[PDB]
């Protein structure tokens, strides 16, 4: 039972890791170019009315 | 501005591990005085279901024991019995009376009493010189003169009475032995009563493995409260930077 | 991670991806669904690669002796049963026969 | 969790000390009961005052029959015989003077360190020689003592262990309480030098 389990519990833990991070750090750099763009956007459209 | 930046991610990531803690158990946390509270009572709740966990493995010891009599070969003392019967020429008396039913053998084991698991031996002289030799044998030995292959019911002075027997084992001396309720001899059915211990004793397994897992778990709790004030305090429960950045 | 530049995200995802390809090396349906993840223009691939794989352990989590349905809470539960086997391994040596 | 442990040896033991409830050493007042209703006394009452080196000796000798009820008469109990029913499974009688007991007829023959008695036609019993004897009681206050010795290191060593944890958890409080107040400041420089510049 416990080389069972051992080799479950490797599987798992290692698979969730790399396919969380793989995605949620694209997740969040997505959300960072959404940020600077309406950045860019506010500064432009400030200095062009200006 | 560059002060609170540089603090930020800090902060973040300790809450994170924060809320992913307390959402694993019960109860909020709130300040470093309530997460130490919290830990009390852990301590408490450890020490309470190790007490159960301890009883049941005594129940459950209990119980392999009293299977483990009844086991082999005609169940009896068999440490050293079987040994001893084969030392000298007889036959455990047990063995002998192996295929009696059930309604003789409570009359049969209240009349032997505590000699049920002696030795017959015919003639008794020849053991006495082998005697001196015994230190290794239950506290009480008996023995008995007869056929093995086809004993005769032991002289007794027996007297049947209801529900019990009477006996005078010597001048002077009287036993009364009432009826017991399943008892050693007639082991056909004894087997029947192991076969109920079983069943009773898969239960008490159950439930001591349900109980050691709740103890492990508590464990793992309090080590991972320990890990997290190892590595947490020093910006545990403070205010929110995103608000003051965005002010 | 809101707090960092690009090119660390960008270093964690390339070595999360390193792994991956080893990791996933033997399925088919994952192997597919990452392979369609990597184009940077369709971004909601890499959701569903992610929803392929908490489905593919969920189908796997043996809930004979496991209830959790979520696998990362799952691991708790293995955790528990590694300590317990190991408490039950101990001993017993009651050992005298015929 | 170590003076949990202490504590639940000390509940054993104190258990232990308990089962001796009377006089020293637990007495079953069941068979004080039978011995009322017959003429006669209890075996172990009448040798409760036996040395301690021949007392092995004896509950050797006795073996199961070590509890049983001296009655010179054996007339009283067939009568009331078929009226016992809460009496032990296993009951045991000897007929002799309670007053001064004539030696029980056995044909006892001495081994090294155990008993050999021939108790009937073709039945030999053959016993070892025991510690606690039931003979020679004395009440038996030495082994009282013995666990009351064992008791009163366990109860040491539980109140040591508590105080340790008393002391770890005053600890603790402190150092929560530095963490509370000093934290955001410690192991920072001296701001004087920068005063200074």
């Amino acid at each position: 039972a416990i080389r069972v389990t051992q080799s479950d519990r490797d599987l798992f833990k290692h698979l969730i890791t790399e396919a969380t991070s793989y995605v949620s750090a694209d997740y969040m750099r997505h959300a960072n170019e959404r940020r600077t763009h309406l950045d860019e956007a506010l500064a432009l459209r400030g200095e062009l009315f200006g | 501005i560059q002060s609170l930046t540089a603090r930020a991610p800090v902060w973040l990531a300790a809450q994170d591990t924060l809320n992913q803690l307390c959402e694993q158990s019960g109860e909020t946390l709130a300040s470093s005085n309530d997460v130490t509270e919290y830990m009390q009572q852990l301590l408490e709740r450890e020490r309470e279901a190790t007490v159960e966990r301890d009883e049941v493995a005594a129940q459950k010891r209990e119980l392999e024991k009293q299977i483990e009599r009844l086991s082999q070969p005609s169940g009896a003392e068999d440490s050293r019995m079987i040994a001893l019967a084969e030392r000298f020429g007889g036959v455990l008396l047990s063995e002998i009376y192996d295929d009696i039913t059930i309604d003789d053998a409570p009359y049969f084991s209240a009349l032997y009493g505590p000699a049920r698991h002696g030795i017959v031996v015919p003639d008794l002289s020849l053991v006495r010189p082998h005697l001196e030799t015994l230190e290794d044998c239950p506290e009480d030995l008996y023995l008995i003169e007869g056929d093995p292959q086809s004993f005769d019911d032991s002289v007794f002075n027996a007297e049947e009475q209801t529900n019990a027997v009477l006996v005078k084992s010597s001048d002077r001396q009287w036993r009364y032995s009432r009826y017991p309720e399943l008892p050693l001899f007639g082991r056909a059915a004894r087997e029947n009563r192991l076969e109920a211990l079983n069943l009773e004793r898969d239960a008490l397994a159950e439930r001591y493995a349900t109980l050691s897992f709740d103890v492990q778990k508590i464990q793992r709790a309090h080590q991972a409260f320990s890990q997290f004030v190892g590595k947490h305090l020093s910006v545990a429960f403070d205010t929110d930077p995103e608000a003051e950045i965005r002010e | 991670l809101a707090y960092m530049e690009g090119g660390a995200l960008r270093s964690m995802s390339d070595k999360a991806l390193g792994a991956l390809r080893l990791a996933v090396a033997d399925n088919e349906h994952l192997r597919d669904a990452l392979r369609l993840s990597e184009d940077p223009k369709r971004p909601e691939r890499k959701v569903q690669f992610f929803i392929a794989v908490y489905q593919h352990l969920r189908e796997r989590i043996r809930q004979d002796i496991i209830r959790t349905d979520d696998p990362v809470d799952a691991i708790e539960q293995m955790e528990i049963e590694l300590a317990r086997l190991t408490e039950e391994l101990t001993a017993r040596e009651q050992k005298l026969a015929i």
